[PDB]
């Protein structure tokens, strides 16, 4: 199916191309950037933004486009990476990330503990608040230190819409604002933020001069959520070479480990996961618990990892790195996973298939050496041990048994990891 | 008068701590027994296979603070506060 490109329509798309961060719509509106403004280098759209006085964003917007209008629909999206709130001071402290205001008109996005803030506000003083409100009391969250696709549409006939990954969670009317007159440059800051550790990570900015429509938000989720490169549990481009903990979705309570290592020994899941909490502030399942898959290049340079790669999968028990692997010719169609010291795994089926899909989680199908399935990687019970196995009845068709997602430690998660 | 950098497994007993910094420490297998921590800080501590009997830790932060395999139940924790603390395996 064909759609129309809504990106190169916008009235400012930030993005980075060549070595520096610029806008690639028609008006070319000028971007200054602040000293310390971190730019991931596996991805340089991917932009982190302290809170530092230095480390900013400026959009001077070109005239034609500063808004200034009781009638003119505009909306505005963005990917943003929120992480969790690690302290009370926190607690109720709105602070603006991204800034178009004047003597108290314009728009602005700003953030709270569990919140996503879309306001406006006419030259007369009156305002509209809409709001995205996530918890930090929950097992595994969609949302907190995960990058997260935030649309705002606004119609001044009726109403202001937000967004989060193309899903509609709050509308508010807004015909009773007057004329808003905006700023005439946009800026991305940190703006009276207390917590001084506080930081986002922010991609892919696009303003546009009209009100997305359902259809519109979802292409834009789907295109710019970049199928064929799988990612990791925060969302970040997965990579070789890289220790990852890792989560069953038909059993996210468990953890994987492995009983012995050799062919003797199997892999299995491994409840319950625990929690991590900070007093007040978040009580989560613990994330960095059980072995630790390490994905191995079996040409490109680039350390990612995509959709149809060919790889090996190393299991980390006790600092050394074992190999992923099993013996297709044993009974049944489920096949048992083992951790085969590396030097010893010979004949053994090992080479994985790496799957992003459409769309889908993360997959892994087991290989022969002749190019033969195995099955995709999931689980199995086994008089109530659920060993990992390869099956491939998840292939021919509880089909989240072969969905996993890859756990890095990340700065934003804050969790401490019990090491060896 | 604080204490750091330190390992382990061995259990002092009917003990009344109070006004303690621990920075970096490892409780290891041991056995408390009697013992009540007051005004104190845990700092990046860890407490591998303790136990716990008619033991009390008042008004204490933990902060980065493992507790695997333990029988710490919330009722042995009196107004303390934890800070980025995670719990394992609870018996």
């Amino acid at each position: 199916g064909s759609h129309m490109n809504i990106i190169n329509t916008s009235i400012l798309n930030l993005r980075y191309e060549s070595n520096h961060l610029i806008d690639l719509s028609r008006y070319a509106s000028k971007i200054n950037i602040g000293s310390k403004v971190n730019f991931d280098p596996i991805d340089k759209n991917q932009i982190q933004l302290f809170n530092l006085e230095s480390s900013k964003i400026e959009v001077i917007l070109k005239n034609a486009i500063v808004y200034n209008s009781m009638y003119e629909n505009f909306s505005t999206s963005f990917w943003i990476r929120i992480p969790k709130y690690f302290n009370s001071i926190s607690l109720n402290n709105e602070y603006t990330i991204i800034n178009c205001m004047e003597n108290n008109s314009g728009w602005k996005v700003s953030l709270n503990y569990g919140e996503i803030i879309w306001t406006l506000q006419d030259t007369q003083e009156i305002k509209q608040r809409v709001v995205f409100k996530y918890s930090q009391m929950i097992n595994i969250s969609d949302y907190i230190n995960r990058w997260i696709f935030v649309t705002i549409t606004n119609n001044r006939l009726n109403n202001s819409k937000i967004y989060i990954n193309g899903r509609l969670i709050d509308q508010k009317p807004i015909s009773n604002l007057g004329n808003i007159h905006a700023s005439n440059n946009i800026m991305f800051k940190l703006d009276g933020c207390r917590d001084t550790h506080r930081y986002i990570w922010i991609k892919y900015f696009n303003l546009f001069d009209k009100e997305l429509n359902e259809k519109e938000i979802k292409d834009l989720y789907d295109n710019q959520s970049n199928s064929g490169i799988l990612k990791d549990f925060w969302g970040d481009y997965l990579q070789y070479d890289k220790p990852y903990y890792m989560l069953n979705l038909y059993d996210p309570n468990k953890y994987v480990d492995v009983n012995n290592v050799g062919i003797r020994g199997y892999m299995y899941l491994k409840g319950p996961r625990g929690s991590v909490m900070t007093t007040n502030i978040y009580l989560n399942s613990s994330l960095y618990r059980g072995a630790k898959f390490i994905i191995k290049k079996y040409g490109n340079k680039d350390n990612i990892v995509r959709n149809n790669d060919r790889v090996y999968i190393n299991v980390v028990v006790k600092n050394k790195e074992y190999r992923l692997a099993t013996n297709a010719s044993q009974a049944g169609v489920e096949k048992i996973l083992s951790a085969l010291e590396i030097p010893d795994v010979g004949n053994l089926s090992q080479v994985v298939v790496m799957k992003s899909k459409i769309t889908n989680k993360c997959k892994m199908n087991l290989q022969d050496n002749n190019g033969n399935d195995i099955g995709f990687i999931g689980f199995h019970q086994f008089n109530n041990i659920a060993k990992l196995v390869a099956s491939n009845w998840y292939n021919r068709q509880r089909t989240l048994g072969c969905s996993w997602e890859f756990i890095p430690v990340d700065d934003g998660w804050g969790e401490r990891p019990l090491l060896v | 008068d604080k204490y750091a950098n330190f390992s382990i497994n061995f259990t002092m007993e009917n003990q009344v701590h109070t006004g303690m910094e621990y920075d970096n420490g490892r409780f290891l297998g041991v056995k408390f027994k009697s013992v009540t921590f007051k005004d104190s800080v845990f700092k990046s501590c860890t407490f591998d296979d303790v136990t716990s009997v008619n033991t009390y830790f008042k008004n204490c932060t933990f902060i980065d603070t493992l507790f695997e395999n333990t029988d710490f139940e919330p009722y042995k924790f009196i107004d303390s506060e934890f800070q980025n603390c995670s719990f394992l395996h609870n018996k």
